[PDB]
């Protein structure tokens, strides 16, 4: 089943959840820390297939840029 | 026992932010104990008045942009951590400055209160460049000594930092420079009686006097500590 | 295989800390190692330190 970008991550804490937009994404501007969600990408069977901030570094969060094929539905973020 | 305590016989404000300062009499070699003493001191020790906070009226980080303005966001945060303030009778509180039109920007344009002090109003602030162009910023100000990162600063607050809010770091310090020299001036008509002169430069944010006391009432603390054995 | 795809920027501040490398322009390659109240540093008579 194919993977779709969602806030409904599974079991994962609110707090990193609030860091998230409702679309699953992280607000430009924000400040963020190791294992920090970015991206609330998912997977069936469902699971955190998602993308954090790599372990030891922290940062501040200054882009979006989102891209699709052809036959693709956007999102509000985008 | 042949001291003679000295005293802080006079003080010169040469410059509104530059300042004199002499000590007389002093005993042989203590000139050079206590000026290095107080040197040392004063430069860790003085407690500072000093700003770390900015909100703006819609950026969302250091490295965004703003309409209509000199300069990027960042480099504002530079001139504000550059500029300082003497508060009255406080610990904390918050500025706001608000500037609309094409014009270049001061420390006088802030919404000053009388018990707030600049000590240099003329201190330049980032510009404004078109008509509709305007600021409405805010500033928190914050009593301390020494100096602080602003990342352990929030790691210290653990709350929650709301976008919008930008952190910088803490330089309290009022003043950072300091010579002093020892010379013999004539007390008890004789020679081997010692004269002490200091010099230092401010941001203007404390009295000379009041630094000197201050700091000679803190080295007592530490130094009474040595009757406690 | 893929049909959606999201770039996110990250921005580091970055100080000074020991093991840093540094380098003069004539060669002088070295890691600094120590960070000092300014007091410790030697001064001159005119009260700078450097």
């Amino acid at each position: 089943g194919p993977e779709e970008i969602t806030a409904d991550i599974p079991n994962v804490g609110e707090a990193a959840l609030s860091k998230l937009d409702e679309s699953g994404i992280v607000y430009i501007g924000a400040e963020v820390t190791g294992g920090d969600i970015l991206v609330g990408k998912v997977t069936p069977k469902v699971k955190d297939s998602s993308l954090r901030v790599p372990n030891g570094v922290s940062g501040t969060v200054i882009d979006v840029q989102v891209f699709t094929r052809d036959g693709v539905e956007k999102d509000k973020r985008a | 026992t042949e001291f003679l305590k000295p005293r802080l016989v006079d003080i010169e404000q040469v410059s509104s932010t530059h300042a004199k300062v002499t000590l007389e009499p002093l005993e042989r070699g203590f000139g050079h104990t206590l000026g290095n003493a107080l040197r040392r001191i004063l430069l860790s020790s003085m407690p500072g008045c000093a700003v770390t906070e900015v909100e703006i009226d819609g950026v969302l980080h250091e490295y965004s942009t703003k309409e209509g303005v000199q300069e990027d966001i960042l480099e504002i945060l530079l001139n504000l951590k550059g500029l300082a303030v003497r508060v009255q009778g406080k610990d904390e509180v918050i500025l706001t400055l608000n500037k609309s039109g094409i014009g270049p920007v001061t420390a006088a344009d802030i919404t000053h209160d009388g018990d707030v002090e600049i000590v240099k109003p003329q201190h330049v602030i980032c510009h404004l460049t078109d008509e509709n162009a305007s600021i409405s910023m805010r500033i928190k100000v914050q009593r301390g000594r020494g100096y602080v990162p602003a990342s352990t600063r929030i790691h210290s607050e653990e709350d929650e930092r709301p976008i919008g809010r930008l952190l910088v770091d803490a330089c309290y310090s009022p003043v950072e420079r300091i010579a002093y020299n020892v010379e013999a001036a004539r007390v008890e008509q004789r020679t081997d009686l010692d004269k002490l002169v200091i010099e230092m430069e401010t941001n203007g944010t404390i009295d000379p006097e009041e630094a000197i006391r201050r700091a000679a009432t803190i080295l007592a603390e530490q130094l009474e500590a040595f009757v406690d054995l | 295989g893929v049909l959606k795809i999201v770039k996110v920027y990250l921005a580091v501040k970055r100080r000074i800390q020991p093991g840093d490398k540094m380098a003069g322009r004539h060669g002088n390659k070295g890691v600094i190692s120590k960070i000092n109240p300014i007091e410790d540093m030697p001064y001159d008579e005119n009260g700078t330190p450097v």
